[PDB]
């Protein structure tokens, strides 16, 4: 019980009553009290009052904390400072301070901007290293580097519990819904703590992330003291970007410590078990060749049936299958089928100087300059193969050379990246110079130096693709220029972590939607994605936009936002009428796994009747999944059975049988509505192992 | 304040929960509907 | 607290889902149309562009279809638009959704997934290579062109988890699920069941690829009723029009027969017989290391303290099932909550394991020859 | 179809038997031979609270019949 | 429940300004010649 | 108002059901005895208030929409005139206060 002895207490303003009166309610405190707390509108009076005044500070934030306050409640804590694993320490610390100094952190983090939420929060963090439960105190004290500090005052025994749980929530919430200026401090300290730590692959997902040079130097002096190999070798050069292997066989040709991180981390090794293995462990039969290479002629799904057998790689069988198939061929399939032998030979350095020979110098034009295509194709550790085209490059119209300056430049695209690889640049200065009414010339000169200008230090406006810039708007002809230049503009605005070039080239390069088509290119390109809905409502109202290409980059920017929480990627783009519209769901499915939801909207987005709506959906139906395969293959032979329906079916049985080189040639290949000119740069894009 | 149910035996609940069709399992319809639902059985 | 969040988003996906001329010709298709589109209902298909239907009473026209809609969508017995003036078939009406298919066909994929398991991933295997790769991956089939098996059959003791298996293919799915339970197929009529098997299966066959699971289907072979005209000659009957269904004729499809008893002993070996049922499968209660694995599902989302060791859940009872363990976790919660605490302590665990081995754990009325 | 209607014929004399008057005294009196054929919702407290049977007479009864009749 | 919670009042936004960003002759003169055909019961 | 008495002598109208309302601002009405018809909506009404087993006013000529009709079934309250379970509170079944 009864409040009877114990409830006048509060009367009188007697000190000896107030300081044996707050120890007994500290041991009635472990329950908090009888009930919940009825002596608030009572002792609210003794605010007023003030020997042990922090004790009736004790008692204040107790009542107070007890019932409601956001700002009233940690002020006797901050005024007290705390004085004087329980359940009393489950209430005072555990609940009361976590509630209580999290409502102070988040009130003052968002008020002020002092030093005692810093003691009182490495107080609530040690209090915590002391009840040791993660995930929801660490969350909380995200918000007040100080998380840097953190990470170095807690880990010293909990190696995992930090590892795969706080960096995996953290990292994922931290791509999710986290803006960027913390992920920096993320990379960094976890490159401390992982730094300390063990399963170095953690850290590598550090450099996936922090695109770091220190970092590839430190874990290859640790990674050479963690001596699989090859193996490290292999999710080595599938992790890293077009930048740091050039970097790194840079300082590791300078060092190298063994010459077999030379020999592992820039080519050839990352394919040489591969690739025989690849003949070893799996067996493909002959059947799809003549079943699929059975599939008719009218020299045009010919020219994809062999684009098809040249995605066969039990053997090099279809570099081998004798004459006159590339002889019913024409141009630009003469260009696919002089690359279609590269495209069987993703290795084979030797045998593909004897194997092209044959086709290198020959009588044909398109015979030699899909022949250099696939000498750019089969490797990119040679640099022997640049000089019998780099030489010969200089046409100032419209020759040979300039179409060899198409499978080559773009093949050197292939094949090298440097930090900054500039003399192919000098190259490339009469090739934007050169200016051929050819579209794949300015085409792969942008792509080229693209694919080396992705990874870039936060891009660059340098006079490279400046130069392209007032160059693209020196001539308004030909508005495939006009997208495929913003293509290799915004290559090189890859690389970005905070780039104002958007504003850059929102300031040089906006007029009429050709220029303002740019401007939304850069705006694709230089947002790849965070926690940014901002953009994301302002994409849903520039969504509305009349001009419907704009839409159509713009939109189709969704895949490579919110390509993590891919549940929100389902949106209304179907039960939308721009029909481009759904051709952009249609990309925004993508190559990946190709769940019962994505193959369900593929019911519908299988089921239409423009030959290039129904050729955009072939291509990523197929490709999703690289009968079950072979259902909607026959399928697509009910929906057709013109060429265009056969060209999309040999396309589905080719696709059936964040790194940068899976995602540029898709986007390289968004302009479909067009010629077997632009069908000659559909066998470029190579994005598979 | 629960929905007080008392299904027993007869045909004419049944016609009340559904036309007496196939079995009584439309009772977990206007269950649902009624969520808050009590019901009581005889032997 | 996150209740703003998840009423906010709640809300927010009511109010989304609520948020549900140019074309001449289409408004022409729409003048041949009457106003009052009448209902009508299809005998049979004549090639003239007409055919003959029925009313609602039984007035039946020989009267043609707006040919826009397909009359290959037209099947004798289904509901068409008819018109009032020439009584002509204005269209194609969407089919009746019958409470046959709103309550079998179960297209939520229930509960979880083959985390839920214990002393399993050999019949999960069973299941995955007899149902999932002839559903997910048959191409194993055209690699060799070989049959898949056919029927399933769990059997075990009650609470197995005969039902945590038939959730779990019932998560994992692609296929239209259905469900029966074996205790439906006896009514107060003659001639019910068969035509329950006829319809039932037929729903089965005609909209996709489906799997059809029946629970406790020994309870038409074992029990009787008074609820029941004829009898074990109707029974039977029954049992006879399964039979010629699970083993009919002309290609019976992509339907996975999936069906689950307690006793085996009291069913037919005509039915046991493979090429109906080629995957029996033995239930167990499996071992007592994966007790503490179903202790860590059923625990693995309360707050509880350390305070006990799962081996005391272990040298305890010898049957062991997650309708064992997850009575010792409820039961330990209602003394928790009886004891107005959270972390629950062990005594929770003495007498919710005391009460609920008693609670069955027993057998009859004591001495009998122990 | 016909069971529908005495099925609804007794719905009508149960939803019009509950709820009377409770004052005005309609006094319905049943008769049957047969007391097994029937709805026990029928044989309810504010429907039908007595449950009055004619027994076989004996012999002093059947006295007095005779001594009547005769 | 801050990254579930969070991503879902993420595409909760998303689809609110999304709904606020919403906002033949085959046979047809034969059918035509059809109305004055017979109803033939 | 006796001059406009006409309007009460104007032609009556239909009690329907609407099951559900399809697309294109057109609803479902089975009337008191006879089929299922797909019929018109008027201005004046809701779509928004389309309800399961709803009555509504129907015209009886060209099948217009009149008005909603409230009142509509009631069967938990018939199936519980059905039954008629006696009516009990806290207060009657003293004795025993354990089982409670």
């Amino acid at each position: 019980r009864d409040k009877a002895p114990v409830q006048p207490q509060q009367s009188p303003a007697a000190a000896p009553g107030g300081t044996d009166e707050k120890p007994s309610g500290k041991e009635r405190r472990d329950a908090g009290d009888k009930d919940k707390e009825q002596e608030l509108s009572e002792e609210d009076k003794q605010l007023q009052d003030e020997l042990y005044r922090p004790a009736l500070e004790e008692l204040r934030r107790q009542i107070r904390s007890s019932t409601t306050s956001m700002t009233s409640v940690p002020k006797p804590l901050k005024f007290l400072r705390p004085h004087y694993n329980k359940r009393f320490a489950a209430d005072i610390i555990s609940v009361l301070a976590m509630t209580m100094s999290g409502e102070r952190e988040c009130l003052k983090y968002r008020l002020v901007g002092a030093g005692e939420v810093a003691k009182e929060w490495q107080e609530l963090d040690d209090a915590e290293k002391v009840q040791r439960e993660p995930l929801l105190t660490l969350v909380k004290e995200i918000v007040p580097l100080l998380m840097e500090i953190e990470q170095v005052d807690m880990l010293e025994k909990d190696i995992d519990e930090n590892a795969y749980a706080k960096v995996c929530l953290y990292l994922t919430s931290c791509v999710n819904y986290v803006p960027e200026p913390e992920n920096s401090a993320l990379l960094r300290c976890a490159l401390g703590v992982f730094r300390k730590f063990s399963r170095f692959p953690e850290a590598l997902r550090l450099a996936l992330m922090l695109n770091d040079m220190e970092l590839v130097e430190d874990i290859f002096t640790s990674c050479k003291d963690v001596v699989m190999l090859g193996r490290h070798g292999v999710f080595l050069e599938l992790s890293e970007d077009v930048e740091e292997y050039e970097d790194l066989t840079e300082i590791m040709s300078n060092v190298q410590l063994n010459s077999n991180f030379l020999a592992l981390a820039r080519e050839l090794d990352i394919m040489e078990p591969k690739v025989p293995d690849d003949i070893y462990k799996t067996h493909l039969e002959n059947n799809r060749f003549g079943g699929s290479g059975s599939q008719v002629d009218s020299a045009r799904m010919n020219l994809a049936s062999s684009f098809v057998n040249g995605f066969v790689n039990q053997d090099k069988l279809l570099t081998d299958d004798g004459n006159k198939w590339l002889y019913k061929n024409k141009d630009h399939g003469m260009l696919s089928a002089a690359a279609s032998l590269g495209m069987i030979l993703l290795w084979d350095v030797d045998g593909g100087l004897t194997q092209i020979d044959k086709y290198l110098y020959s009588s044909e034009d398109y015979i030699k300059s899909g022949a250099l295509l696939a000498c750019g194709i089969v490797n990119s550790g040679v640099r022997n193969e640049c000089d019998p085209a780099l030489a010969l490059l200089s046409d100032y119209v419209l020759h040979n050379s300039n179409t060899m300056r198409l499978g080559s430049i773009f093949g050197l695209g292939l094949a090298y990246a440097g930090s900054n690889r500039e003399d192919v640049l000098t190259l490339l200065l009469p090739v934007m110079g050169d200016s051929k009414s050819s579209m794949e010339v300015a085409g792969v000169t942008a792509l080229a130096c693209g694919m080396i200008a992705v990874g870039s230090c936060n891009g660059d406006v340098t006079s490279t693709i400046l130069q392209t810039i007032m160059e693209k708007s020196e001539t308004e002809l030909k508005d495939t220029y006009a997208r495929w230049l913003p293509l290799g503009l915004g290559l090189n605005h890859l690389g970005k972590g905070e780039a104002i070039e958007a504003i850059l080239a929102a300031l040089e390069v906006v007029s009429e939607p050709f220029r303002s088509f740019a401007n939304t290119l850069v705006d694709v390109c230089a947002y790849a994605g965070s926690g940014n809905v901002l953009k994301v409502q302002q994409l849903l109202h520039i969504c509305s936009e009349h001009f419907d290409s704009k839409e159509k980059e713009e939109d189709k920017d969704k895949k490579e936002k919110k390509d993590k929480d891919k549940k929100e990627a389902p949106a209304d783009m179907g039960a939308h009428q721009g029909v481009a519209v759904l051709g952009i769901a249609l990309i925004a499915m993508g190559e990946e796994i190709g769940a019962e939801m994505a193959l369900r909207t593929f019911g519908h987005l299988l089921r239409y009747g423009e030959p290039t709506l129904r050729r955009a959906v072939p291509l990523a139906l197929a490709l999703i999944s690289v009968s079950h395969d072979a259902d909607p293959e026959v399928s697509y032979n009910s929906i057709f059975a013109a060429r265009l329906a056969a060209m999309l079916r040999q396309l589905a049985q080719y696709h059936a049988k964040k790194g940068t080189l899976t995602l540029c040639p898709y986007h390289s290949d968004r302009q479909l509505m067009s010629q077997v000119a632009v069908a000659g740069l559909l066998t470029v894009l190579v994005s598979f192992l | 304040d629960c929905t007080f149910i008392r299904v027993s035996g007869s045909e004419l609940v049944q016609k009340f929960i559904g036309e007496g069709a196939r079995m009584v399992r439309e009772l977990f319809v206007m269950a649902r509907e009624h969520a808050p639902s009590i019901i009581f059985m005889d032997e | 607290l996150e209740r703003i969040k998840d009423y906010l988003l709640m809300e927010e996906e009511f109010i989304r889902n609520q948020e549900q001329k140019q074309e001449e010709e289409r408004s022409k298709v729409d003048d041949l149309r009457g106003t009052p589109m009448s209902v009508g209902t299809l005998e049979e298909i004549i090639d003239d562009n007409h055919a003959i239907v029925s009313t609602s009473v039984g007035s039946e026209h020989y009267v043609s279809i707006l040919s826009f809609v397909d009359k290959d969508l037209l099947e004798p017995g289904c509901s068409v638009l008819l018109n009032h003036k020439v009584h002509a078939v204005i269209g194609v009406l969407m089919d009746d959704t019958d409470p046959l298919v709103t309550v079998m066909k179960v297209e939520k994929a229930p509960q979880e997934t083959y985390a839920d398991i214990g002393g399993l991933d050999n019949q999960i295997q069973e299941i995955k290579e007899s149902v999932e790769l002839p559903l997910t991956h048959p191409e194993y089939y055209e690699e060799m062109g070989i049959k898949p098996p056919k029927g399933v059959i769990l059997y075990g003791p009650p609470g197995t988890g005969k039902t945590l298996l038939a959730k779990a293919v019932a998560n994992q799915t692609s296929a239209t699920f259905l469900r029966v339970v074996g205790s439906e197929l006896i009514q107060k009529y003659l001639g019910d069941g068969p035509k329950l098997v006829r319809e039932l299966f037929r729903v089965a066959e005609e909209h996709a690829p489906s799997i059809v699971f029946i629970d406790e289907i020994d309870a038409i072979g074992t029990k009787r009723y008074d609820s029941n005209s004829g009898g074990e000659r109707e029974i039977q009957r029954t049992m006879l029009e399964l039979l010629n269904q699970l083993d009919g004729f002309d290609s019976r499809g992509d339907v996975k027969v999936i069906m689950a008893t307690n006793r085996i002993e009291t069913l037919d070996p005509a039915l046991i017989r493979p090429g109906r049922i080629d995957r029996k499968i033995e239930f167990p209660l499996p071992d007592e290391k994966t007790k503490k694995r179903i202790f860590q599902i059923h625990t693995s989302r309360m707050t509880l303290a350390d305070d006990v060791t799962l081996d005391d859940l272990i040298m305890a009872k010898d049957d062991l099932s997650g309708a064992d363990i997850k009575a010792i976790c409820t039961e330990a919660g209602l003394m928790a909550l009886r004891e107005r605490r959270m972390k629950v302590t062990n005594e929770d665990f003495k007498k919710s394991k005391e009460n609920v081995l008693y609670k069955k754990q027993e057998g009859t009325p004591e001495g009998l020859y122990l | 179809g016909a069971d529908r209607e005495v099925q609804r014929i007794l719905l009508e004399l149960l939803n019009q038997m509950d709820g009377f008057d409770q004052n005005v005294n309609v006094k319905v009196i049943m008769a049957t031979n047969r007391a097994d054929t029937l709805d026990p919702a029928l044989l309810r407290p504010g429907r039908l609270d007595r449950k009055i049977e004619f027994p076989l007479p004996d012999r002093r009864q059947k006295r007095l019949i005779f001594s009547t009749i005769t | 429940d801050d990254i579930q919670q969070l991503l879902k009042k993420i595409n909760e936004l998303t689809g609110i300004k999304e709904s606020d960003t919403g906002l033949l002759a085959a046979d047809k003169q034969t059918l035509q010649s059809e109305q004055p055909l017979q109803v033939a019961r | 108002l006796r001059e406009e008495l006409q309007l009460l002598q104007e032609q009556g109208s239909y009690v329907g059901e609407v099951v559900r309302a399809m697309d294109k601002k057109k609803v479902l009405v089975k009337v008191h005895p006879e089929g299922k018809f797909v019929v018109d909506v008027d201005k004046n009404i809701d779509i928004n208030d389309v309800t399961p087993n709803c009555r509504v006013a129907l015209r009886n000529d060209s099948y217009t929409l009149h008005k909603i009709l409230p009142n509509k079934v009631d069967p938990l309250v018939s199936l519980m005139m059905v039954e008629k379970v006696p009516d009990s509170t806290y207060e009657m079944i003293g004795g025993l206060d354990k089982q409670i």
